[PDB]
DNA sequence: TTTTTTTATGTACTCGTAGTGTCT
DNA sequence: AGACACTACGAGTACATA
C-alpha cells in the first residue's frame, strides 16, 4: 500500500500536471511530444527540484501504463561503464520495441557520475540512432560531462521551486493529510527549504509525528522550529542585537543561553547571520571582505570539528572586529 | 540465555553497560525519538540521516528504535549494519547493499506480531558515513529512492558536510544536540545512584562540564572516578578536584602561572616555560580551550584586545586540528598573544 | 643499559606515585575495564606502565611474548607483510609499520581476534598518531561493537592527530615526565648497579638537564659517556649527543650565519641527508625551530616571526607528504626573515 | 502453500537453462492452473515466457495465487546440485519468502534440502500477446540451431526471408556473406524432421546475432521449434512441452 | 503521438561538401582532392560542432560513389577499437581485395580518434603503412595531442576553427527559407550569442524554439535557452565592487540552480582563459579559486564560501 | 641530463584452468 | 565410450585520470 511509503515517495507526481514549480520547460516538452518533434533532452538542476519525477511522468504520457518495460532507465546505481554502453545501449537503440510500435526512451538518470570514456562512446550512439529512440540525461552538475555529449542534447534548467509553487503543493498534501499549517509556521516552512521539495515532505511529516495529538490542532512555527532544530528570526537578531551592542561578556552569555536553551547549533547560527548582514547597508567594503573571510574561515572550520566554544566567540570576534571598521 | 547477556553487561565497562536499550533511555534527544516513538505506530518510517557531536546516541538511538520495531528475533534477519570496519566501495553498494535491498523482507513469525508492530520493510544503516566517498553515496541515490518501499535507509556522521547533497536532501535530516549539564544531569544522576557512586554536590554537573557535550566521556570519567574512591576504600565522596585530576584538565594555579608569563615576560622566559610546562603531559586543546574561557570571561581586558585573543585561539585550534606538534603550536599561540 | 634495568610490575615503578596508585586503582577490578589511551612526552616510560599495568590484569606471564608473521592482500596483488607481538594474554600491533594500508590490517586483525573470543585479550596499539583517518574510523565502530573480548590499550605521544570519536571511545591516561630529581635517582641506581665510578653526583643532574624529562635518552647516554670515560665518569665528561643533533645545531648556524639561495641549496642538501637516514622530518623541523631560537643573535621580532612560520609549515607537513617540500620552504621563510 | 512435485527433476534444469543467459531475474506465478513466468532482457531486446501445466507435476497443490521473485544464476545452481535420477520439490509457505527445493532419489534414501531467498520485484509480469501472424513455419530444433551457429560467425545480424514456400537465412559480415535457402517439404518416414510453412504475405525482417544464440540453447527442451513471423512483430520462437511451452518474444532491428 | 520525425541537425546534414560552411580553405581542399581523387591519410581536429565527421563523411561518399558501402569502414567509438580489432578486422579489410576506378582508394574511417588505446595506435602504423596503396585513414578526433606523433607522421592534419558569425547566420538562412519559419534579426543575434560558434548546437537551440514557440525571438530564445554560463561568471568576477559582484553571483548564479561546483569550475576556467588583467594577478585570482575549490570538494559547499572568494579576489584587485 | 609517487575504479590484455559438444 | 579442437569466464598486470 502506498500509506507505508514515506511523504517523499508517497507523493511523487505521476502526471506531468503534479509537477509545479517548472513551468516553462514542462509546457515546452508537452508541446514537444503533442506535435511529435521531441529532441534529446538534458535535465540539469540541483537535488529535490523534480526532474527524475519530470521524466518518469513524460515517459508514462508517451507510452502508457506499460512505461517499465518500453523505456531503458539506467542510474548510478547500475553499473555503467563503456562496455555496458557498447552492449546495452546500443542493443537497446538499435532493436525495436516488444509491446508497441513507436520511438524509444533511454533515461539516462544522474549520468554525472559516468566515466568519460562511457560519455566518448555514447556520443556516437546518440547520433547514430536517432530515428528510432531518444536520450535523456539528467544531471545535477554540469561539470562532469564532456561537452561533445553536453553539445548534442537540449538544455533545460530545473530553478528552485519559488513560493507560489511550494505553497501549491503543501496544501496538496494538507488536503491529502488530515492536517492544519499555520500562515507564518507555512512561511517559516518556506524559508528554510531553498526550493527543495524533499525536505518540506520531510521535514512536514516530522511535525506531523511531533504532533502527539490526533491532529485536532495545528502546527505552529514552534512545533517546525522545535522539530528541524532551526534558529528563530527572534532569538537569532537578539544575538545579533547583543553581539553588536552590548558587551563582550555579555554578548557570550547571550549567545551560549540561546544555543543552549533549544540547543541550537552554531552552524544554524552563522548562516543565519550570514543571510540577516546581507540585507544591512553598510560603508567602504573592507568590513564585508573581512566578515565573510573570517565566517568562511569559522564555517570551514566548523565543517571539521573543534571547540564549540572557541567557535562561537571567533564568530562574535569577528563580526565584532568587521564592524568596528565602519566609523 | 537471558541470564548470561545481563551477567555479561554486569561485568561490562559503564559505557556499554547502560547503552540504551529503549527509545525511552534517551534523556536529552527528546525531538527525534518522539518522531520515532510516533512512526513506530505507522508504517512510514522515511530515509533518516542521524548527525551531530560525537558521543550524542546516534548509534544507541537507531539501535533501540531497531529493537523496539523488530524484536530480538527479527533483529538479526531485517537489518543490515554497514560500519566503517568494512569496506564500502561503489562494488560493495552496488553488489551487496543492492541484493539485500532488491531481496524480499523475512516472513515474521507468530510471536513476533503478537508484541511488535513488524514493518513490512527492513533497515539497512550506515554507520560513519564519513568515510563514503562521494561516488559510492551517489551510487547508493537511486537505490534508496526505488526500492523504499521494502527497505528503509538510515545514514549516521559527524559531519553532515561529508554527505553529498542529493543523500541529504532524500534522507529527514536529525540533529543530534550536545549533552551539556543541564540536559543530560538526570540521566548522570540516575547512572551514579545505579552503581553507588558517592560523590559531592557539584561534580556531576562539572563532569559534564568537561565532557562538553559528550555523555560517553562522561560516563567514562563517572567510572574512573568510582574506581578510584573504591580502590582508596575511605568512604568519602568524589571530589571536583580529584575528577578534573584525571580529566586532563590543567590546574588553575597552572594557568594563572601561564597568564603571568603571557602578561609580563619575554620571548625568552615564555619559551622556558613553554619548555618546561610541555615536560608535565597536558593536551594542548585542553590548555586552549581553558585560555579562552580565562580570556573571554575575565571582565578585565579591552575588546580589541579580545577580538585579537579569540581569532589567535581560533587559529590555534584549527592548526592543532591537524596533528600538528602540540608544542610549537602553543608556543606560538602564547607568543603571539603576548606581543597584544 | 635501559633494557637491563626496567620495572616488570606496578610496585616496581619508581616515579609519578599518583600515577602508580591510579593504575592500581584501575586494575583492582579488571574485567569492567574501558579500553586506555597512554598519552604523554616521548621516553616518559608509558610502554613499561601498560605492560605492568597487564602484569596486573593477568600472571607474570605477560612478558614472555612471540613475534609472528601474518600476510594481507590490498585490493591488489600487493602483499601487506606485518609481524606482530603475542603474548598468551594480550597482543600488540604497530599500524607505523606500512603506509596507507592501516585500515586494512586494523580492520582485519582486530576483527579475527575479536571472533576468536580473565576473560578478554588485551591489545596494544603502538605509535597511535601514525594511524590514518580512515583506519581510525574503520576502529571506531570495532572499539564498541566487540567491548566484552578485546579491549584496547593505545599508546601515543600527543592526542592531536586522535580523532575525538576515538578520545571519547577510550580513558585518556597522561603520563608526565619525571622530574630531574627522580631521573638522578634512577641514574644513582644505575651507577651503583653498573660499577660507575662518579667523582661528583651532581653530574647525574645535568644529565636529566640535557635528556628534558627523557629517561630512555638519559640512561642510553649516560651509558654512552661511560664507554668514553672508560667506566669512570669525572667532574667535567663531556656530553653525548647524537648525531643528527649536531647537524641541525650546524645547520642552524649556517642559517644564521648566511641567508642565500647558494646556501639554500646546501640546506636542502643537509635536508636530504638528514630524511635519507630515517630521521622524520616534524622532529627536524620541531628541533631546527627550537635551536634557531637559542640564537642570541636575533631578537624578539625575529623569533616571533620564526615561530609562527614553523607553525604553518608544521601545518603544511602535517597536510602534506612530500616533507622536504615543506621544510625547504620554511628555511626560505626564515632566512627572509633574517 | 504452494506444494509441486516434478516427476524428473531434470526437466526443470533444462528448462532453467534455457532463461541462464538470456534472462537475470524471473518472478514465477504459480496459481490453480500451472507455473507461468515472464521475463525481459537487460537490454529489452527479448522476452521469454515459460508457461507450464499441472500436467508436468507429479504432485501439485495451490492454495492461493503465489508470486515467487528469484534469480537465475542461484537457481541454476540450486539446480545442478541434484541428480539425474532424482525428483524435485518446490515448497513456499503462505507467504512467498525463501522458497524451498528437495531432492529425493528414487533408488536410494538421499534427501537434500535447499533454500533461496526471494526478491521483491515491483515489475509486474503478466502480459499475454495474441496476434495473428504473417508467417508461421515449424523445423527441427537442431536444424534450426545448427544454421542459427553458422551465420552467427559471418556477422553480428541475420536476416530472416520468408517467401512462397522458401525459408531464407541471410548473413552478411566482413569477412564474407552467406544465404541458407530452405524449402517446406513433408517427410512421411519421420514426422520429427519435416518442416512445414504456412505463409500470407512475404516477410524480410533481421535479428542480431547474440540474442538469436541465445534463443537455440532452449533447443534441448524439445525435438521442434515454432516460429511465427510477422510484419513489424516479436518474432516468436516457440519450444513446445508435453505439458506447456518455452516462447521468446524477439523484437528486430528497425533498418 | 505513434512517432517522431528527424532533427534538424540530422535531416539538414550536409551531404554534400560544397553545403559545408565551414572552413573555407580545407573545405575547397577536401572537395578538389574528391575531384581528383589520391586521397591521403588524414587527421581532422577540432571542436565538437564544427563539420568534422560530416566533412569526412561527404568526402568518401564523394570519393567513393556506388562503392561507399563495400569501400569504406566505420569505427566509431562506441565499438571496440582495440589492439584485437586493429590487428584482426582493420588488416582484413585492408588486405581485402577491391576493384576501384583507378583515382580511388578504400577508405577507413576512425570517429573519436582521440579515444584509441596506445597499443591500437601503435599497431596502426605498420597496417596504415604496408597498405598505403590500397587503403587510406581518416582520423576525426578533437585532442590531435592524444594521437602519438608516429601515427600523426604519416597523415595530413587538418585543424578546424571556429565557426564566424556570418557562417552560423547563412547556414540558419538557409534551414529558414527551406523550413518556413518566422524569425526576427534579434532571434537570430541571441541564436548566434548561445551557439558559441557550434552549428550543431544553434541549429539544435533553433529547432528546440521553433518547436517550442513557434517564433524565433530573442525573449523566446532567452526564456527557452539561459544565456551562456561562461560570460555571467567573466562579468562576475571581473566587476569593480564588492557589492555588485555579489549581486551578480546571488541573482544569476545561486538564485537559478546553478550548483557551487560548476560556479568553481567556470570562475577557474575563466581566470585562466582571461586576458583584461595582468599574469601575476590572474595567478593569484586563480589560486584563490583554486583554493575555494578545495573547500567545494570537502562538502563545505555553500553561498557564503562562493562570497567570500568573491571578497579575495576583490582585495587582490584592492592594490 | 634519467627513473619511481600511497590509494581508487574504469579500461584493456593475456594467459588460464576449466566445462562441455563433438570425431577416430 | 573417449580425445581433444573451441570456447568463454576468471585471476594478473599494468595505464590513465584535466
Ligand atoms: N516540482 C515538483 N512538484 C511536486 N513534487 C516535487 C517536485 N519536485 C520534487 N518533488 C518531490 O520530491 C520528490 C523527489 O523528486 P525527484 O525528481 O526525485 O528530485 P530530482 O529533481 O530528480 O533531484 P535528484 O533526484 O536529487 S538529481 C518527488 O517524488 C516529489 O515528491
Ligand atoms: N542520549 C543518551 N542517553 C543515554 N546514554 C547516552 C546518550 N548518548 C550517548 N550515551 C551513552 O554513550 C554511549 C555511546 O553512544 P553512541 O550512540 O555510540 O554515541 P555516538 O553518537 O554514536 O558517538 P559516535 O559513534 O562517535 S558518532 C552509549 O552506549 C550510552 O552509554
Ligand atoms: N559547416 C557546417 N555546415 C552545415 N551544418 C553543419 C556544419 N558543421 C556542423 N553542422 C551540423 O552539425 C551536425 C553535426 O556535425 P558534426 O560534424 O557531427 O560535428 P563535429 O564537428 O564532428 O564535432 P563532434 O562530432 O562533436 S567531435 C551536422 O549534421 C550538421 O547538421
Ligand atoms: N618507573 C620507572 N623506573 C625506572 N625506569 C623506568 C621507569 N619507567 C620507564 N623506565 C625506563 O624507560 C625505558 C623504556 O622507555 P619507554 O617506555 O619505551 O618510552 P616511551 O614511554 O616513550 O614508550 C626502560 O628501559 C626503563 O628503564
Ligand atoms: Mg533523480
Ligand atoms: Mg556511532
Ligand atoms: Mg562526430
Amino acid at each position: 500500500s502506498k500509506e507505508n511509503l514515506p511523504w517523499v515517495e508517497k507523493y511523487r507526481p505521476e502526471t506531468l500536471d503534479e509537477v509545479y514549480g517548472q513551468n516553462e520547460v514542462i509546457t515546452t516538452v508537452r508541446k514537444f511530444v503533442d506535435e511529435g518533434k521531441l529532441p534529446h533532452l538534458l535535465f540539469y538542476g540541483p537535488p529535490g527540484t523534480g526532474k527524475t519525477s519530470t521524466i518518469v511522468a513524460l515517459a508514462r504520457e508517451i507510452y502508457g501504463k506499460n512505461y517499465s518495460n518500453m523505456v531503458l532507465e539506467l542510474n548510478a546505481s547500475d553499473d555503467r561503464g563503456i562496455d555496458v554502453v557498447r552492449n546495452q545501449i546500443k542493443d537497446f537503440a538499435s532493436t525495436r520495441q516488444i509491446f508497441s510500435k513507436g520511438f524509444k526512451l533511454i533515461i539516462l538518470d544522474e549520468a554525472d557520475a559516468m566515466t568519460n570514456a562511457a560519455q566518448n562512446a555514447l556520443r556516437r550512439v546518440i547520433e547514430r540512432y536517432t530515428k528510432n529512440t531518444r536520450f535523456c540525461v539528467l544531471a545535477n552538475y554540469a561539470h562532469k560531462l564532456t561537452p561533445a555529449l553536453l553539445s548534442r542534447c537540449t538544455r533545460f534548467r530545473f530553478q528552485p521551486l519559488p513560493q507560489e509553487a511550494i505553497e501549491r503543493r503543501i496544501a496538496n498534501v494538507l488536503v491529502h493529510e488530515k492536517l492544519k499549517l499555520s500562515p507564518n509556521a507555512e512561511k517559516a516552512l518556506i524559508e528554510l527549504s531553498n526550493g527543495d521539495m524533499r525536505r518540506v515532505l520531510n521535514v512536514l511529516q516530522s511535525c506531523k509525528a511531533t504532533l502527539d495529538n490526533p491532529d485536532e490542532d495545528e502546527i505552529s512555527d514552534d512545533v517546525i522550529y522545535e522539530c528541524c532544530g532551526a534558529p528563530r528570526p527572534s532569538d537569532l537578531k537578539a544575538v545579533l542585537k547583543s553581539i553588536l551592542e552590548d558587551d563582550w561578556g555579555t554578548a557570550h552569555y547571550t549567545l551560549n543561553k540561546v544555543r543552549s536553551a533549544k540547543g541550537l547549533a552554531l552552524i544554524d547560527l552563522i548562516e543565519g547571520i550570514v543571510k540577516i548582514l546581507e540585507d544591512y547597508e553598510l560603508q567602504n567594503e573592507e568590513t564585508r571582505v573581512h566578515l565573510l573571510t573570517k565566517l568562511a574561515d569559522i564555517e570551514y572550520s566548523i565543517s571539521k570539528g573543534g571547540n564549540d566554544q572557541i567557535q562561537g566567540s571567533a564568530v562574535i570576534g569577528a563580526i565584532k572586529a568587521s564592524f568596528e571598521n565602519e566609523t | 540465555s537471558k541470564l548470561a547477556a545481563e551477567q555479561s553487561l554486569a561485568q561490562q565497562p559503564w559505557v556499554e553497560k547502560y547503552r540504551p536499550k529503549n527509545l525511552d533511555e534517551v534523556t536529552a534527544q527528546d525531538h527525534a525519538v518522539t518522531v520515532l516513538k510516533k512512526t513506530l505506530k505507522s508504517a512510514n518510517l522515511p530515509h533518516m540521516l542521524f548527525y551531530g557531536p560525537p558521543g550524542t546516541g546516534k548509534t544507541s538511538t537507531i539501535l533501540a528504535l531497531t529493537k523496539e520495531l523488530y524484536g530480538p528475533d527479527l533483529m538479526k534477519s531485517r537489518i543490515l549494519e554497514l560500519n566503517a570496519s568494512d569496506e564500502r566501495g561503489i562494488s560493495i553498494v552496488r553488489e551487496k547493499v543492492k541484493n539485500f535491498a532488491r531481496l524480499t523482507v523475512s516472513k515474521p513469525s507468530k510471536h513476533d506480531l503478537e508484541n511488535y508492530p513488524c514493518p513490512p520493510y527492513k533497515i539497512i544503516i550506515l554507520d560513519e558515513a564519513d568515510s563514503m566517498t562521494a561516488d559510492a553515496q551517489s551510487a547508493l541515490r537511486r537505490t534508496m529512492e526505488t526500492y523504499s518501499g521494502v527497505t528503509r535507509f538510515c545514514l549516521i556522521c559527524n559531519y553532515v558536510t561529508r554527505i553529498i547533497d542529493p543523500l541529504a536532501s532524500r534522507c529527514s535530516k536529525f540533529r543530534f544536540k550536545a549533552l551539556d549539564a543541564s540536559n543530560a544531569i538526570d540521566r548522570l544522576r540516575f547512572i551514579s545512584e545505579q552503581e553507588n557512586v558517592k560523590c559531592d554536590d557539584g561534580v556531576l554537573e562539572r563532569i559534564l562540564d568537561i565532557s562538553a557535550g559528550d555523555l560517553r566521556r562522561g560516563i567514562t570519567l563517572l567510572q574512573s572516578a568510582s574506581k578510584g574512591a573504591q580502590y582508596l576504600g575511605d568512604g568519602k565522596n568524589i571530589t571536583s578536584t580529584q575528577v578534573e585530576e584525571l580529566a586532563g584538565v590543567v590546574p588553575h594555579d597552572i594557568l594563572i602561572e601561564i597568564v603571568e608569563k603571557v602578561k609580563s615576560g619575554d620571548f625568552d622566559e615564555i619559551k622556558k616555560y613553554v619548555n618546561t610546562f610541555m615536560k608535565s603531559g597536558w593536551s594542548a586543546a585542553s590548555v586552549v580551550n581553558q585560555l579562552h574561557e580565562y580570556y573571554i570571561t575575565n571582565d578585565n581586558f579591552d575588546t580589541n584586545f579580545k577580538n585579537q585573543i579569540s581569532w589567535l585561539l581560533f587559529t590555534t585550534d584549527s592548526r592543532l586540528n591537524n596533528g600538528t606538534n602540540e608544542h610549537i603550536q602553543l608556543l606560538n599561540l602564547l607568543v603571539k598573544i603576548s606581543q597584544l | 643499559w635501559v633494557d637491563k634495568y626496567r620495572p616488570k610490575s606496578l610496585n616496581a615503578l619508581s616515579h609519578n606515585e599518583e600515577l602508580t596508585n591510579f593504575l592500581k586503582s584501575l586494575s583492582d577490578q579488571p574485567r569492567d575495564l574501558p579500553h586506555l589511551l597512554l598519552y604523554g612526552p616521548n621516553g616518559t616510560g608509558k610502554k613499561t606502565r601498560c605492560m605492568a599495568l597487564l602484569e596486573s590484569i593477568f600472571g607474570p606471564g605477560v612478558y614472555r611474548l612471540k613475534i609472528d608473521v601474518r600476510q594481507f592482500v590490498t585490493a591488489s596483488n600487493r602483499k601487506l607483510e606485518l609481524n606482530v607481538v603475542s603474548s598468551p594474554y594480550h597482543l600488540e600491533i604497530t599500524p607505523s609499520d606500512m603506509g596507507n594500508n592501516d585500515r586494512i590490517v586494523i580492520q582485519e586483525l582486530l576483527k579475527e581476534v575479536a571472533q576468536m573470543e580473565h576473560r578478554y585479550k588485551c591489545v596494544i596499539i603502538n605509535e597511535a598518531n601514525s594511524l590514518t583517518k580512515d583506519a581510525q574510523a574503520a576502529l571506531r565502530r570495532t572499539m564498541e561493537k566487540y567491548s566484552k573480548n578485546i579491549r584496547l590499550i593505545m599508546v601515543c605521544d600527543s592526542m592531536s592527530p586522535i580523532i575525538a570519536p576515538i578520545k571519547s571511545r577510550c580513558l585518556l591516561i597522561r603520563c608526565p615526565a619525571p622530574s630531574d630529581s627522580e631521573i638522578s635517582t634512577i641514574l644513582s641506581d644505575v651507577v651503583t648497579n653498573e660499577r660507575i665510578q662518579l667523582e661528583t653526583k651532581d653530574i647525574l643532574k645535568r644529565i636529566a638537564q640535557a635528556s628534558n624529562g627523557n629517561l630512555r635518552v638519559s640512561l642510553l647516554m649516560l651509558e654512552s659517556m661511560a664507554l668514553n670515560n672508560e667506566l669512570a665518569l669525572k667532574s667535567s665528561s663531556p656530553i653525548i649527543k647524537p648525531d643528527w643533533i649536531i647537524v641541525i645545531h650546524k645547520l642552524t648556524r649556517k642559517i644564521v650565519k648566511e641567508r642565500s639561495v647558494n646556501s639554500l641549496i646546501e640546506c636542502r642538501a643537509v635536508l636530504y641527508d638528514l630524511l635519507a637516514h630515517c630521521i622524520p622530518a616534524n622532529i627536524i623541523l620541531k628541533e631546527l625551530t627550537f635551536s634557531l631560537l637559542d640564537v642570541e643573535t636575533l631578537n624578539t621580532t625575529n623569533k616571533s616571526s620564526i615561530i609562527e612560520y614553523s607553525s604553518v609549515f608544521d601545518e603544511r607537513l602535517s597536510l602534506g607528504n612530500k616533507a622536504i617540500f615543506h621544510l625547504e620552504g620554511f628555511i626560505a621563510k626564515v632566512m627572509c626573515c633574517l | 502453500m504452494l506444494e509441486a512435485k516434478f516427476e524428473e527433476a531434470s526437466l526443470f534444469k533444462r528448462i532453467i537453462d534455457g532463461f541462464k543467459d538470456c534472462v537475470q531475474l524471473v518472478n514465477f506465478q504459480c496459481k490453480e492452473d500451472g507455473i507461468i513466468a515472464q521475463a525481459v532482457d537487460d537490454s529489452r531486446v527479448l522476452l521469454v515466457s515459460l508457461e507450464i501445466g499441472v500436467e508436468a507435476f507429479q504432485e501439485y497443490r495451490c492454495d492461493h495465487p503465489v508470486t515467487l521473485g528469484m534469480d537465475l544464476t542461484s537457481l541454476s545452481k540450486i539446480l545442478r546440485c541434484g541428480n539425474n535420477t532424482d525428483t524435485l520439490t518446490l515448497i513456499a509457505d503462505n507467504t512467498p519468502d525463501s522458497i524451498i527445493l528437495l531432492f529425493e532419489d528414487t533408488k536410494k534414501d538421499r534427501i537434500a534440502e535447499y533454500s533461496l531467498k526471494l526478491m521483491d520485484i515491483d515489475a509486474d509480469f503478466l502480459k499475454i500477446e495474441e496476434l495473428q501472424y504473417d508467417s508461421t513455419l515449424s523445423l527441427p530444433s537442431s536444424e534450426f540451431s545448427k544454421i542459427v551457429r553458422d551465420l552467427s560467425q559471418l556477422s553480428d545480424s541475420i536476416n530472416i526471408m520468408i517467401t512462397k514456400e522458401t525459408i531464407k537465412f541471410v548473413a552478411d559480415g566482413d569477412i564474407g556473406s552467406g544465404s541458407v535457402i530452405i524449402k517446406p517439404f513433408v517427410d512421411m518416414e519421420h514426422p520429427e524432421t519435416s518442416i512445414k510453412l504456412e505463409m500470407d504475405q512475404p516477410v524480410d525482417l533481421t535479428f542480431g546475432a547474440k540474442y538469436l544464440l541465445d534463443i537455440i540453447k532452449g533447443s534441448s527442451l524439445s525435438d521442434r521449434v515454432g516460429i511465427r513471423l510477422s510484419s513489424e512483430a516479436p518474432a516468436l520462437f516457440q519450444f513446445d512441452l508435453k505439458s506447456g511451452f518455452l516462447q521468446f518474444f524477439l523484437a528486430p532491428k528497425f533498418n | 503521438t505513434l512517432s517522431l520525425q528527424l532533427p534538424w541537425v540530422e535531416k539538414y546534414r550536409p551531404q554534400v561538401l560544397s553545403d559545408i560552411v565551414g572552413n573555407k580553405e580545407t573545405i575547397d581542399r577536401l572537395q578538389q582532392i574528391a575531384k581528383d581523387g589520391n586521397m591521403p591519410h588524414m587527421i581532422i581536429s577540432g571542436m565538437p560542432g564544427i563539420g568534422k565527421t560530416t566533412s569526412v563523411h561527404c568526402l568518401a561518399h564523394e570519393l567513393l560513389g556506388r562503392s561507399y558501402a563495400d569501400g569504406v569502414l566505420e569505427l566509431n567509438a562506441s565499438d571496440d577499437r582495440g589492439i584485437d580489432v586493429v590487428r584482426n578486422q582493420i588488416k582484413h579489410f585492408a588486405q581485402k581485395k577491391l576493384h576501384l576506378p583507378p583515382g580511388k582508394h578504400k577508405i577507413v574511417i576512425l570517429d573519436e580518434a582521440d579515444s584509441m588505446t596506445a597499443g591500437a595506435q601503435q599497431a596502426l602504423r605498420r597496417t596504415m603503412e604496408l597498405y598505403s596503396n590500397s587503403t587510406r585513414f581518416a582520423f576525426a578526433c578533437n585532442q590531435s595531442n592524444k594521437i602519438i606523433e608516429p601515427l600523426q607522421s604519416r597523415c595530413a592534419i587538418l585543424r578546424y576553427s571556429k565557426l564566424s558569425d556570418e557562417d552560423v547566420l547563412k547556414r540558419l538562412l538557409q534551414i529558414i527559407k527551406l523550413e518556413d519559419v518566422k524569425y526576427t534579426n534579434d532571434g537570430l543575434e541571441a541564436i548566434i550569442f548561445t551557439a558559441e560558434g557550434d552549428m550543431r548546437q544553434a541549429i539544435n537551440n533553433l529547432q528546440s524554439t521553433v518547436a517550442g514557440h513557434g517564433l524565433v525571438n530573442a525573449d523566446n530564445v532567452f526564456k527557452i535557452v539561459d544565456s551562456p554560463h561562461p560570460l555571467i561568471v567573466k562579468k562576475m568576477l571581473l566587476a569593480s565592487n564588492l557589492e555588485d559582484s555579489i549581486q551578480i553571483l546571488r541573482t544569476d548564479l545561486w538564485k537559478k540552480g546553478y550548483s557551487s561546483i560548476d560556479i568553481v569550475t567556470t570562475s577557474f576556467r575563466v581566470t585562466k582563459n582571461l586576458a583584461q588583467v595582468k599574469e601575476s594577478v590572474r595567478l593569484e585570482m586563480i589560486k584563490e579559486i583554486g583554493l575555494t575549490h578545495m573547500r567545494i570538494l570537502e562538502g563545505v559547499g555553500t553561498y557564503l564560501q562562493l562570497a567570500s572568494m568573491l571578497a579575495k579576489i576583490h582585495k587582490l584587485n584592492n592594490k
